[PDB]
């Protein structure tokens, strides 16, 4: 089906007409203009006051990564290296190392956030739910060094906002 | 006062030896391009840029490959221009 | 195989003379393009630098091959002398921010392992 | 003393800067339409003292936001120099970070400070419209934590 | 006395305004800096064209039609007059050939100005 958008017919009664000059001569569909934005004035704004009020986000958002670790803390990460197979920019850069142990980790897991673009693909890699995103995203700089988020930092933020992601996934995991 | 032909030669050989790599000592009345000066046939295209400029003029390239000598510059421009003396 | 096709000249003879008047045109924009781009190299240079490009390349003998530099080169005559290309886009030409690169084998030997 | 009163013109200038910067966003890519939606009323620059404003002899900062290759470049350049001091610019979204999705191709000079110098690098491909939003406040405290009057007053 | 004396104190209002806005900012000016913006990129060289006749030719068709204006000026004492009916046809006629100016204008496409 279809439907026309510009078939007019002006009718040539000298009624009708009259109102085409009253609407050429007394600016009436200007003057609809006024009214339209006066009304929108008489209302309220939507400004939410940042940083006092934020956004409203949800369970699934992708931020700022951060590894994690177990209940008895271990990293959950075992460099089963499938994240940085499936990063579409191949930020994720890690080399596997023998640990005293032999729970070989890595001693290395660098995510250069000026590279990364935040598809979530290394979550959903990810067979141990080792590398997830967290809600943060005040994560600016200044110099750009500071993005190349290495072991060492995706640990430390894994720590910081391992109160919030926790939940995240706890609301989450049944929809993946 | 028209361009005489001893004008037409005087000027032919005046910028061919004011271009870099024409020696005025080998510049003369038969000064081959290739074979007595020395050039190639792509230097030949400096000293065209360098006539034009004299007399105010253009000439095609249907005739750029046979001035190979000053006086086949100098007879080409007296015919053509169709000035003697 | 060896007969092909003329995409622009038959011989290498009308190769040269769409080399000349490309060459001609390539010789007579250097006053003005140096003028309205406000560089700082003379004209000079740019005349001799004209050669060096007509020079690397000048050892074809495919007649489609030489010709298709020949519409090569003759798609930035204008892409400048329309002020289309930049500053940046003809001091490119112009290597001059890299140091020079070594020649003799002992300059390639200390530099590091790579010829 | 002098000090003291240096101190307090310092501010007095310094209030303003933090407040009344015009930002011109030179619109690249998808990061571009997200500081047109932090024009949103959603969050709305102009109720903290910004304005977008072109001719970017009259902008303050300048943001790039989204890809820059090497045909964009030079031009690009162009503006942050005629562009009056005090002079600012924000690295948006990942691809102007470092490349981003992109760094790897032969059209893009990863990261944009190769060409300018990035004063604040915002993360994001795109950065949520409030973490711009963050950006910018960033840049006033950053801009409040400067000593031009006092270096002076040593110098 | 006041006149010009008011006259004066805006002009040292205005240049002490600006002088205030010159000498205190500190300039500091490049060549890059001072540098015309067109829209980001190069400008090849102009402002010194003339502009076909449209402009031109409103600007005297606006000259003639402020002359006619000028010449109705005084008409509200005009109507102060003792002869109303010399003045009522007079000041009719100078509206009717300013309609009649814009009237051949109109017709001979004249306000349609060229393009
Ligand atoms: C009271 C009793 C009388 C009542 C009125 C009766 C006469 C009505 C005449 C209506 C106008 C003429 C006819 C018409 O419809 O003309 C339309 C046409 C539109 O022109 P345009 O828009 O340029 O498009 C075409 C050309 N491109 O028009 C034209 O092309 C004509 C352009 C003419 C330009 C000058 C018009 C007059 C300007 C104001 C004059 C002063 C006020 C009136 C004084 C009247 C004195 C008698
Ligand atoms: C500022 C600068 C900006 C940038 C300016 C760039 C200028 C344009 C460059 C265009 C590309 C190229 O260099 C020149 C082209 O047009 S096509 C290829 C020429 N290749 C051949 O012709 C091979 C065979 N060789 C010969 O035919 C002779 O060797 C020759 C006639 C060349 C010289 O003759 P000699 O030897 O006698
Ligand atoms: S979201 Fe994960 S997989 Fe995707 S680019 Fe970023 S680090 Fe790589
Ligand atoms: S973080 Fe997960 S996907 Fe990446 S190497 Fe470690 S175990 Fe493998
Ligand atoms: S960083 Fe991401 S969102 Fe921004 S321009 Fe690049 S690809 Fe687009």
């Amino acid at each position: 089906t279809y439907k026309f958008v510009n078939m007019r017919e002006p009718s040539m009664d000298m009624k009708s007409v009259t109102d085409r000059a009253a609407q050429t001569l007394l600016w009436t569909e200007l003057v609809r203009g006024l009214g339209m934005t006066l009304s929108y004035l008489f209302r309220e704004p939507a400004t939410i006051n940042y940083p006092f009020e934020k956004g409203p986000l949800s369970p699934r958002f992708r931020g700022e990564h951060a590894l994690r670790r177990y209940p008895s803390g271990e990293e959950r990460c075992i460099a089963c290296k499938l994240c940085e197979a499936v990063c579409p920019a191949q930020a994720i850069t890690i080399e596997a190392e023998p640990r005293a142990d032999g729970s070989r980790r890595t001693t290395r897991y660098d995510i250069d956030m000026t590279k990364c673009i935040y598809c979530g693909f290394c979550q959903e890699a990810c067979p141990v739910d080792a590398i997830v995103e967290g809600p943060n995203f005040e994560f600016s700089t200044e110099t750009h060094e500071e993005l190349l988020y290495n072991k060492e930092k995706l640990l430390n933020n894994g720590d910081k906002w391992e109160a919030e992601i926790a939940a995240n996934i706890q609301a989450d995991y049944l929809y993946r | 006062p028209p361009l005489t032909l001893e004008a037409i030669k005087d000027r032919v050989l005046y910028v061919l030896k004011l271009y870099d790599k024409i020696d005025p000592e080998k510049l003369s009345v038969n000064s081959h391009f290739m074979k007595d000066l020395g050039l190639d046939s792509l230097d030949q295209v400096e000293i065209i840029m360098a006539m034009e400029d004299e007399f105010g003029f253009e000439i095609p390239d249907i005739d750029a490959e046979k001035l190979m000598c000053p006086q086949e510059i100098v007879d080409y421009i007296a015919d053509k221009k169709d000035v003697y003396e | 195989g060896t007969s092909v096709k003329p995409i622009f000249s038959r011989d290498m003879n009308e190769a040269k003379r769409r080399v000349r008047e490309l060459y001609r045109a390539w010789y007579r924009e250097v006053p003005n393009t140096v003028h309205l781009f406000q560089l700082d190299i003379s004209v000079k240079q740019g005349r001799d630098k004209v050669r060096e490009m007509f020079m690397k390349n000048a050892h074809v003998t495919d007649p489609r091959v030489v010709d298709l530099l020949v519409i090569k080169g003759k798609m930035e005559l204008e892409e400048t002398i329309n002020v289309w290309k930049q500053r940046t886009h003809i001091m490119r030409f112009f290597h001059e921010t890299e140091a020079p690169r070594p020649t003799d084998f002992l300059s390639k030997f200390y530099v590091g392992h790579d010829p | 003393r002098g000090e003291y009163v240096v101190a307090k013109l310092d501010d007095l200038v310094n209030w303003a800067r933090r407040s009344s910067l015009w930002p011109m966003t030179f619109g690249l890519a998808c990061c571009a339409v997200e500081m047109m939606h932090m024009a949103a009323p959603r969050y709305d620059m102009d109720r903290f003292g910004v304005v977008f404003r072109a001719s970017p002899r009259q902008s303050d900062v300048m943001i790039v936001a989204g890809t820059l290759t090497n045909k964009m470049a030079p031009a690009l350049r162009k503006v942050y120099d005629q562009m009056p001091e005090p002079r600012y610019v924000v690295s948006m979204g990942s691809c102007a970070n470092g490349g981003g999705y992109y760094h790897y191709s032969y059209s893009v000079v990863r990261g944009c400070d190769r060409i300018v110098p990035v004063d604040i690098y915002v993360p994001g491909c795109p950065p949520t419209a409030e973490a711009l939003l963050y950006g910018i406040l960033q840049l006033q405290r950053k801009i409040k934590r400067e000593k031009r009057l006092r270096i002076w007053y040593r110098r | 006395m006041n006149i010009m004396l008011t006259l004066l104190t805006n002009v040292t209002l205005a240049s002490l305004l600006v002088l205030i806005a010159f000498w205190l900012p500190q300039l500091n000016a490049y060549s890059e800096k001072t540098s015309p913006y067109e829209c980001g990129f190069d400008p090849m060289g102009s402002a010194r064209l003339p502009f076909s006749m449209k402009f031109f030719l409103v600007a005297i068709t606006f000259l003639l039609f402020d002359l006619e204006i000028a010449l109705l000026l005084p008409l509200p004492w005009a109507s102060q007059t003792n002869n109303l009916k010399t003045m009522l046809t007079m000041a009719l006629f100078l509206l009717i050939l300013l309609a009649a100016s814009l009237a051949y204008e109109w017709t001979q496409k004249g306000l349609e100005w060229a393009e």
